[PDB]
Order: structure tokens, then C-alpha cells, then sequence
């Protein structure tokens, strides 16, 4: 019948206490005539009643979308609490479950270390500033550049990759223009984890 | 951001004074007045 | 239910190689175990091909059966975007199963290959980090490496190709090394293997 | 690897003056002989 699906909030969010950390339950396939959808939560077996669900929507393909989100503790899912979505549909046997946590592990703190271009590139008009982001436990984390105290928002940045030491490692590029590197500009490449003092760290990169 | 937020929620979230009905406490204040 | 199908690419460095030997694997899972017949027709642009080498099928841990069947490939065929198709038959399915897959369609693009040396504040580390930046690539099937007199290095991680914002694609492989090793001024090589390199292949050196 | 190989491979692979078969042909020998 239907199926579940179970998200983990965004780094970011949990990371901040001014932001607002959720988990996320996603039910698909939904049929018209065996449409009623029901979610239970429980946190750590516990359950709870805050979620919000969102209206179901039709979907292009002739099915359904039913959405529930249950807003989270910081504390708690940096703390490993466990949080399952049940969904209960007519045309299941029995309802679905799905249980999500943080990664489990000893948090290592990541270092960062900024580089500049490659003397090779150069003889282009843009150019290359990296931000190498190694050794860090779990792999939830978020990077950022920023400049003259305002961000900079012409990067991408690669996914956490699994090191050979089971900590995760990520590389972040932000192309700028050769004048405005060559013109001294300083650049920083700013990382929030947990196991960063105050989930925060920086790293300038200019020339010279 | 506050980043008298941020480091108040994080000593609040490593302080070994406070137990979990504790430190849940002294976050949701930090939060409230942030 | 009904077992079901998976059809994979060649490996980017077994095309790119006349010494290699490129391969299009159909593998189907979920074979039941009563009815384990399973019977593969290939086709390579439409027209059946039959030099197909087909494995024994395999009993799974999940006590279902596993069957794969391996097409060796034309390095030309792939690269100049032939199709290739399993169809596989199973008294287990209404009707057959057919799967395809070739090169992704596109203008391919040469990549820029940059090396950069570990950052200054990691030389406090007993280990460093060799980079190399492989940008502006396409299509993203591509092949990196590194040596050093002459020999592969080994302890390399390489980030999965990311999508650029020109509609290109990068990536970075990090070597680890022991900073004597480095700064001894051992020299090491990243070499890039794409189509659309001259040769298929390129290096780039690093040392102190 | 044998970088002769690669370069005789490569080269077949773009010569513009081989049709289809042709190309198929020097690059089956470029790979039965090395
Ligand atoms: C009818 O139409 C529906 C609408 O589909 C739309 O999507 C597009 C792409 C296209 O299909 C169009 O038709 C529509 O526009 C269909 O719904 C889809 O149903 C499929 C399943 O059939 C769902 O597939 C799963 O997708 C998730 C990823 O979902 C996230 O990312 C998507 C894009 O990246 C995005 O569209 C989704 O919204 C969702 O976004 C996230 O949303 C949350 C909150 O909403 C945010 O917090 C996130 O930031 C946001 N992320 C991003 C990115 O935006 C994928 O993870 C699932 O993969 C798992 O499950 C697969 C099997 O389903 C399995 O093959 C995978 O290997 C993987 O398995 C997991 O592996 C881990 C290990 O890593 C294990 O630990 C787990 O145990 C294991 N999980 C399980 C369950 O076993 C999966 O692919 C799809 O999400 C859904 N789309 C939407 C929208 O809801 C519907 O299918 C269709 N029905 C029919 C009959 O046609
Ligand atoms: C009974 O046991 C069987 C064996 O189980 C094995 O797996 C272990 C985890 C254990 O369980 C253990 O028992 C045993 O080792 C199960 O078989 C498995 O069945 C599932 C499907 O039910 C298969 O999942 C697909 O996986 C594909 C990737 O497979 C590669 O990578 C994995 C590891 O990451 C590896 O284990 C596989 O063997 C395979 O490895 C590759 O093999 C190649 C050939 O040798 C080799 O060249 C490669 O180098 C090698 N690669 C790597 C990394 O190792 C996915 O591609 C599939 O995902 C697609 O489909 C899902 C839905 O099925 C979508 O959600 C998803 O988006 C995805 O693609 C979709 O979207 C993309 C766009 O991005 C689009 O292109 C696709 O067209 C689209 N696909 C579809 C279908 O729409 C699958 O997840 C799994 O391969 C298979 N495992 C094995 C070993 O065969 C049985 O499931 C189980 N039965 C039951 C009832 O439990």
C-alpha cells in the first residue's frame, strides 16, 4: 500500500538555538478511496502530540501525500533520542513504523583549513577559494562563506565523504573573480558543528 | 544571530551541573529571552 | 511482489581504457525460489546481441535468489552513446522486465586540473593533505588517481562529482600523507582520466 | 598501464577519416595486440 519516509532535521537547526530543529514524516502512495492517513509520535518510545500535519496534496501522478511534522528538542536529537513516525491506513495489514536518531559515535571536532587557487588557475578570470573541512564526527554539519561582513553565496559544496579514519571530510568552492582575490579581498569560510566550541568556527583566506 | 544565544545554549547543553529536567529548563529560558 | 531488476554502468577508467574491458551488468534480485528460471535477452540499439556471460544465481542470506548477467561493451559503443537494454523473463512476472542505460546526452567538456598543497595551520599535524580540484567536466563520468615515483598512492579519498553552477562538474581527491613524506619534497601526481581529455588521460604534480 | 596504447586507442577513436567499421576494426587490433 502507502509508503513512509523519515527525515532528520537540517544541521543548521539544531545547531542553533534560535532555530527551530523538526523530523519530518512523509507518507506516499495514498489511495481516494482509502484515504484516511493517521500518525502517531513517540520520542524515545514516549509519545507525543505537537506534531502538525499538512494537508494532504494530490499528486501529479493520480496518488496522495500526506505530511506530519513534529518539532524537536536541540538537546534531544543532539542527544540521541530516538523519534518514530507511525502512519495507520485502511489499506495496510498493520500500521507502518519508522524510527530515526543522530548518527551514533563520539563527536570529533572538524578542522578547517582554507586554500587558495591554483597558480595554474590563475590564468583565468575566476578562480577557485577552497575550504577543506576534514575530520569531524557525526557528518551533520553546514558551511558557509561570507565577506566585508556579508555573505557570499557563489559556492557549492561537496557532500561529507567517509574518511579512511571513520570521521567525514567535505571540500566547499567558492569561485570569485580573479581581480576581486588579486585585489586582496579577504574571505572566510565559516563551519557549524556540534563538536565545535559553540558550534562555530572560522577561517580566512586572502593573499599573500 | 545572538552570539550571547549560542554560547549560553551550548554552556547550558555541557553544563555537568544540570540533569536533563535541568538543562531542558535553563535551554527553554535561554530560548525564550532569544 | 516478484523478483525485480537493476542494470549498471560501466566503471568511467574500464571505457576510458583499451586495456580494460567496459561492462553493462543486469543483475535481478527477489528470485523466487521456486521459480528461480530466469532468462536475459540483451539488445544493443535495439538489435539482440548474444555474448552475454550469465553467473549462476546466488542464494541470498534474505533466502531469495539472486541472478546477474554481464555484457561486455564496445569502448566506442559506450562513449558514442549506444543503448544498451536487458529484458529479463521470469514465470514470477506478468510480463518481462526491461531495463536500459547508456552515456548521458550532452556536450562533453575538458577538466581543469589544479593541485594544491596542504593549508598552513595542517603542517602542525603528523599528517597532511594533498588536494586536487577537478572542475568544469561533463559528463560527470570520470576517473582520478594518484602516485609517486613511478607507484600508486593509495590512502586517496575522492569526492563524488558535484553539480556546478555552469552546468558543469567538479570535484576533489585528497591524499594523505605523512608530512616528512611531503616535506622532503617527494613529488606526487594527480592523474584525471575523462573523454574528454586528449588521450583520455592528464597529470598534475605537487611538491615542496 | 602502456601509454602507447592509449595514445594509438584514443587517436583511432577520433580519426575522422575511419567510418564505423573501420574504426572498430584498428581499435579491436589497437586492443589484440597490447
Ligand atoms: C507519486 O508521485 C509522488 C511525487 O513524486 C515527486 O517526486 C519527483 C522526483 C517525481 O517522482 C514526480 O513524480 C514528483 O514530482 C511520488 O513520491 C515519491 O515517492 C518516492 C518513493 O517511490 C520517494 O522516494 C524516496 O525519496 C527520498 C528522498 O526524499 C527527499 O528528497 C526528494 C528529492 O531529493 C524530495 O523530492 C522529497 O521531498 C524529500 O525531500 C526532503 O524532504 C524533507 C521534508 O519534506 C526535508 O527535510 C529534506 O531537506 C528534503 N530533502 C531534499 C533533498 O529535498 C529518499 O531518501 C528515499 O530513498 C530511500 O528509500 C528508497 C526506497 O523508497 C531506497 O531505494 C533508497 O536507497 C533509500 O533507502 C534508505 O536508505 C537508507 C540509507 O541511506 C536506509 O537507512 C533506509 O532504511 C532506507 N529507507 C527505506 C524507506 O528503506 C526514497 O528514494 C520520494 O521521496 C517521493 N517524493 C515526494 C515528493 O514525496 C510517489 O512515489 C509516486 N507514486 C507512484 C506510484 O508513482
Ligand atoms: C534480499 O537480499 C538481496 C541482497 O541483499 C544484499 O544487500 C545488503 C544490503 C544485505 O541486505 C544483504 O542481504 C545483501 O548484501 C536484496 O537485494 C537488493 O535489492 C535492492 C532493491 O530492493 C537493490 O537496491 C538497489 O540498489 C542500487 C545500487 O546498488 C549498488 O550499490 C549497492 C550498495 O550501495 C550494492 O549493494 C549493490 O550490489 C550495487 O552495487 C553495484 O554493483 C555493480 C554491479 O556489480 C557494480 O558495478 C558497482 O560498482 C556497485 N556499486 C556500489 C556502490 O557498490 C540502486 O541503484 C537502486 O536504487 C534505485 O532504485 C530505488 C528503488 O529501488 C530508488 O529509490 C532510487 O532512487 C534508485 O534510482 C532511481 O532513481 C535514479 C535517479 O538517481 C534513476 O536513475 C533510477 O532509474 C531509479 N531506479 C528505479 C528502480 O526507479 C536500488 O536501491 C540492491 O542492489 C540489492 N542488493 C544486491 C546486493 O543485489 C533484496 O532486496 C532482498 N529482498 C528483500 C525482500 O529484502
Amino acid at each position: 500500500g502507502p509508503s513512509v519516509f523519515l527525515f532528520p532535521p537540517k544541521p543548521k537547526d539544531t545547531l542553533m538555538i534560535s532555530r527551530t530543529p523538526e523530523v519530518t514524516c512523509v507518507v506516499v502512495d495514498v489511495s481516494h478511496e482509502d484515504p484516511e492517513v493517521k500518525f502517531n509520535w513517540y520520542v524515545d518510545g514516549v509519545e507525543v502530540h505537537n506534531a502538525k500535519t499538512k494537508p494532504r496534496e494530490e499528486q501529479y501522478n493520480s496518488t496522495y501525500r500526506v505530511v506530519s511534522v513534529l518539532t524537536v528538542l536541540h538537546q534531544d536529537w543532539l542527544n540521541g533520542k530516538e523519534y518514530k513516525c507511525k502512519v495507520s491506513n485502511k489499506a495496510l495489514p498493520a500500521p507502518i513504523e519508522k524510527t530515526i536518531s543522530k548518527a551514533k559515535g563520539q563527536p570529533r571536532e572538524p578542522q578547517v583549513y582554507t586554500l587558495p587557487p591554483s597558480r595554474d588557475e590563475l590564468t583565468k578570470n575566476q578562480v577557485s577559494l577552497t575550504c577543506l573541512v576534514k575530520g569531524f564526527y557525526p557528518s551533520d554539519i553546514a558551511v558557509e562563506w561570507e565577506s566585508n561582513g556579508q555573505p557570499e553565496n557563489n559556492y557549492k559544496t561537496t557532500p561529507p565523504v567517509l574518511d579512511s579514519d571513520g570521521s567525514f571530510f567535505l571540500y566547499s568552492k567558492l569561485t570569485v573573480d580573479k581581480s576581486r582575490w588579486q585585489q586582496g579581498n579577504v574571505f572566510s569560510c565559516s563551519v557549524m558543528h556540534e563538536a565545535l566550541h559553540n558550534h562555530y568556527t572560522q577561517k580566512s583566506l586572502s593573499l599573500s | 544571530f545572538n552570539m550571547q544565544c549560542q554560547r549560553r545554549f551550548y554552556e547550558a547543553l555541557h553544563d555537568p551541573n544540570l540533569n536533563e529536567e535541568q538543562r531542558n529548563a535553563k535551554i527553554k529560558s535561554i530560548r525564550d529571552d532569544c
